[PDB]
């Protein structure tokens, strides 16, 4: 019943769940990252020599490398039957406000850790800029989540591999102290009740741990049937409105402006709440949240159920054994060059009793000379000279160097080519898609396009507050995924130019041609060409 | 010798009052200086007069206070060695038996002070089994000591029952000889009812205490004593300093066989009707909380006495008892046998403070600390691994800093079964 | 007492080639004009 | 002192950059190297010897 009780308990079911895949992505993290001898009560003892030899972070980097000489991004196509630029307008504002660094750095951060521990994640989010605003006077913009693993707590009944019908998932928010009252200022909490949350419980290098503080947000998804509003658009056709989004702002302010109310049906949708949550109170209860899906997209690299429990692998976690050994037998042999004697003669003292100087390693002598008389003995019993045998690596500790080393190099490869994991980015990148376009259908303003031009239909509050209305309509643009492009006018001139490679040199040649000088940038011999081609396709016809 | 990872589960805890009791967590900055101790006042209440001429009668503002405090961490410091199979094998269930043991603890703690310092007490002559309708009859007699006390109960009220004392109350359903919707579900699940008597939350409790019968025998007051609602007084050096509302000493004959959580009722002395200050017909109840030298206990609502002569009019407006003590009355116990207790509270009654325990700090190098959220219960500790060699070993902690605190002990209660003998 | 302590570099080498490498290849910003507009609205900008 | 412009005016470059546990680290190329190029400086000094 209590609210706390209730999200606390969906919380620990999917974090005692997601245990196992956890830790182990964790310590592939550790092991990829800071250091590949993960001993914690070794740092306690005296010291012997561990060596840190690497052989799969240049494999790392390579695939690393790989993925990133192949952007992949979103694009948006009209549907069957849609108009054939339906998604001019979506795929502007996707270019628009996905174009900046913090984008490419989250999915480079998801990428990176896709790669090494399995799992990686991203997040957008919406926010008020009034200088350089995307639509509405609001941004939408995304931001990385590192340390997916830990950070994101999916839910637990999800047997899909983007997260689609999770309907709960709690992101756990890290930031320093000054971070912490920057973060209380933004969302009216209380700056000197400081909040904690659970993060995992390691052993490894408690250098790591850095004074700082945990916060969560609790995303839900509801699903229900709620009412619209059939009007009738003063300009022409019968747009639909919902409820919920005009309930109290402009209701009457439709009817003022001349939108005369038809009829009344209930629609199934999805709404999404937002919590804030320490682990003893509840800071922000249900702050609804602009679109129908979570915000929270996760990038995925071997990814599978067992037996009903999710396992997820990158390339680092099946190296360890191989690697761990490897570096086990180059500290035994170093500490077998380093620690053991020479070779040198062995002597009885009588021998050489009087002729040390000899012995002593200069070279002012032509020979050496020994003792050959003995006062008791008579003479000095003849054997000959040892030597302390030289020393030597073991032909067990080089077999196995070398064995595990190749071992690594066999599991060390992915696939044949990054093929599956750039697949698995692009179902990430389709559901970035998705909830995108979500978001936009619920802040942003949409242009529809008509026949008879783009017919932007708005009003206004009594509270000078503008409350954007877009008709039910608004899925006529799916899904796909192609190379990563700036804007729509680079987008243009790659579709020009690919059409270019494989028309022939025939009348539309020439007028690719034309086409490629218009679409082109400004200085002045550009801009005269552009002027030239103008005039070449205005006389065209 | 072969082995399983199927864990066979043996103990499944519920906690509820620790639920149902509100967590306050205060700045940990000030509560550093403050000694661990922060002050809330209490809701004024005022005095009146009658008539037309009243010079020289204006009175002056009186605003009590209670104070919150803590008590000391609770963990469960064990240590690892790093070569046993059996202690490899066992770590991360002691873990996750670690926070089962510590949510336990906490909601034991509630338990035991609503219990200990519980003012309102019900008791009965007989056990809930003997009479149709009893188990109705306690829990009604609790919500009518409420009502007429006039306490508040905006937040809401609830009654825990023991396990025997709610199959008594089921038994008392099922015997019923019919069967509509109380008796069908109280017959098909144990449940009685989800509200009984005006209560909104009525539960079953497994680990409610059983209050042990005094040896106390005719003791009697010494001395009369008045208790003044004060909110501060000057100390040995001048120094204004404040004083706990929810408590007063008083000098007995002898307090042997008192101990903590005794509930005592004075001959004579009669309850109020808080507001209004209209005698009821119920003796006031009141529970010792420390039993201080051999002649001096410590009950936790304090008699102010409405006819009392001494006080200043807006003292007298705190007044919760009809008359003071009177130097030989008699002091009369009224838990006589052992008996397990059915407990009741509004839900403002009792609070959870929580602090923190920064030991991830820069001073602690070589620990690592993280959070630990304990389940159940909305508490967070600390959870603390510590590397050795010098046993070639690991020490785990996991600390939890809180104190329960009950901020009304007149609104908690006691329900006593059978308090014959 | 004070012992031979030599230095056969093998690292530098490479750290030098990874420089030319970075070195051969420069970058530079590009101010490139909005969607929407005026073609030429970046070449003061990035002439300055 | 109020300074021109929006951002803060450092320009900052990373090569390898990420995060463990709330903790930042990056690294060029020589950091792995250490070891290996520490052991043949031992070894070709003993050698020498």
């Amino acid at each position: 019943e209590n609210r706390l009780e209730s999200i606390l308990s969906r919380f620990d079911a999917d974090w005692t769940a997601s245990d196992e895949a956890r830790r182990e992505a964790k310590n592939d993290l550790f092991f990829s990252r800071v250091s590949q001898w993960d001993d914690w009560l070794s740092q306690y003892t005296t010291l012997q020599y561990r060596g840190q030899f690497d052989v799969v972070r240049p494999v790392v980097r390579k695939l690393v490398s790989e993925m990133r000489q192949n952007p992949i991004d979103v694009l948006y196509r009209p549907k069957d039957g849609a108009r054939p630029d339906a998604a001019d307008v979506l795929m502007g504002m996707y270019r628009t406000d996905m174009r900046h660094n913090t984008a490419k750095i989250a999915v480079n951060i998801a990428v990176r850790e896709q790669i090494e521990a399995g799992v990686g994640a991203w997040r957008l989010v919406t926010d008020y800029e009034d200088q350089s605003p995307t639509s509405n006077n609001q941004v939408i913009r995304r931001e990385p989540i590192h340390s997916a693993c830990s950070h994101v707590i999916w839910d637990s009944n999800s047997k899909l591999m983007d997260k689609s019908d999770a309907r709960h998932c709690t992101v756990i928010h890290s930031m320093s102290q000054n971070g912490w009252e920057d973060f209380a200022e933004k969302y009216d909490l209380d700056a000197d009740d400081i909040p904690s949350f659970q993060n995992p419980n390691d052993w490894v290098f408690p250098w790591l741990t850095q004074d700082t503080i945990q916060i969560a947000e609790f995303y839900e998804v509801v699903e229900k049937k709620e009412t619209a509003f059939i009007y009738q658009d003063p300009v022409t056709g019968e747009p639909v409105s919902y409820f919920k989004r005009d309930i109290k702002d402009v209701i009457d302010d439709l009817a003022d402006s001349g939108f005369i109310k038809i009829a009344e049906r209930q629609i199934k949708r999805r709404r999404v709440y937002k919590s804030i949550i320490t682990c003893t109170a509840v800071l922000k209860d249900k702050q609804l949240i602009a679109g129908e899906h979570i915000p929270i997209v996760p990038v995925f690299g071997e990814w599978g159920f067992v037996e009903d429990k999710e396992v997820y692998e990158g390339v680092v976690r099946l190296t360890k054994d191989g690697q761990r050994l490897r570096n086990m037998i180059m500290s035994f042999n170093a500490d077998i060059v380093a620690r053991t004697p020479k070779k040198k003669p062995f002597f009885w003292p009588e021998q050489i009793a009087g002729f040390e100087h000899m012995y002593d390693g200069n070279d002012d002598y032509p020979y050496y000379l020994l003792n050959r008389t003995d006062e008791n003995s008579g003479d000095l019993p003849t054997q000959p000279l040892a030597y302390y045998e030289n020393p030597e690596v073991p032909q067990a500790n080089a077999y196995m160097l070398e064995a595990a080393t190749s071992a690594v190099k066999e599991v060390a490869t992915l696939g044949v080519e990054t093929y599956v994991f750039q697949d698995n980015l692009a179902t990430a990148m389709r559901r970035d898609g998705e909830i995108y376009q979500s978001i936009v259908n619920d802040i942003y303003d949409v242009p529809r396009n008509v026949t008879i031009l783009m017919a932007e239909v708005v009003d206004l509050a009594t509270g000078e507050k503008q409350v954007l209305n877009d008709i039910r309509g608004r899925y006529e643009c799916y899904t796909d995924v192609g190379p990563s492009f700036q804007s729509m006018k680079q987008q243009n001139r790659a579709e020009i130019l690919e059409l270019l490679g494989k028309t022939p040199q025939g009348t539309p040649e020439y007028q690719l041609l034309l086409l490629q000088y218009f679409t082109l940038l400004d200085g002045k011999g550009v801009e005269m060409m552009r002027d030239y081609a103008n005039k070449q396709l205005i006389q065209m016809g | 010798t072969l082995a399983v990872d199927e864990i066979i589960e043996t103990i499944s805890a519920i906690t509820p009052m620790a639920q149902k009791a509100k967590k306050y967590t205060p700045p940990a900055a000030s509560m550093q200086r403050s000694s661990n101790t922060i002050w809330m006042p209490v809701e004024q209440e005022s005095p009146t007069q009658e008539g037309w001429d009243l010079t020289d009668k204006a009175t002056g503002l009186l605003e009590l206070n209670v104070a919150v405090n803590m008590g000391e961490p609770d963990n469960d410091f064990f240590q690892l060695r790093a070569d046993d199979l059996r202690d490899e094998t066992a770590y991360r269930r002691r873990i996750q038996s670690a926070a089962r043991k510590l949510a336990n603890n906490v909601e034991l703690k509630v338990a035991n002070m609503a219990a200990e310092m519980g003012s309102l007490v019900i008791t009965s002559p007989d056990a809930i089994g003997t009479n149709t309708a009893d188990a109705w009859n306690f829990v009604a007699d609790a919500e009518e000591i409420m009502f007429s006390r006039e306490l508040n109960r905006d937040m809401g009220t609830s009654y825990f029952f023991n396990p025997q004392d709610y199959k008594k109350a089921g038994y008392d359903l099922t015997k019923r000889d019919i069967f509509g919707r109380i008796p069908e579900e109280a017959y098909r699940d144990g449940t009685i009812q989800r509200q009984v008597a005006g209560f909104d939350d009525v539960l079953r409790s497994p680990k409610l205490p059983v209050l042990t019968k005094s040896t106390a025998t005719g003791i009697t007051v010494s001395g009369a004593q008045s208790f003044k609602p004060v909110a501060w007084q000057l100390d040995n050096d001048g120094n204004k300093v404040n004083v706990d509302n929810r408590f007063a000493t008083v000098t007995l004959s002898a307090t042997t066989g008192m101990k903590r959580g005794d509930k005592i009722s004075f001959a004579g002395v009669k309850f109020l009707g808080q507001m209004a200050k209209n005698v009821l017909a119920q003796d006031a109840t009141f529970s010792v909380v420390r039993v201080v030298d051999g002649t001096h206990v410590e009950i936790t609502p304090k008699p102010v006495a409405l006819d009392d002569v001494s006080l200043s009019p807006e003292q007298r407006a705190y007044a919760n008892v009809n008359t003071s003590l009177a130097d030989a009355m008699a002091v009369n116990i009224l838990n006589v046998k052992d008996a397990r207790t059915n407990v009741f509270w509004a839900d403002d009654a009792i609070r959870i403070v929580s602090q923190p325990i920064p030991a991830n700090h820069e001073l602690f190098a070589g620990m690592k600390t993280t959070s630990f959220s304990i389940p159940d219960v909305g508490l967070n500790g600390i959870f603390a691994t510590q590397g050795d060699i010098s046993t070639l070993s690991g020490l785990c902690r996991i600390a939890l800093w809180y104190g329960v605190n009950a901020t009304r002990p007149e609104a908690i209660g006691v329900g006593l079964p059978g308090q014959t003998a």
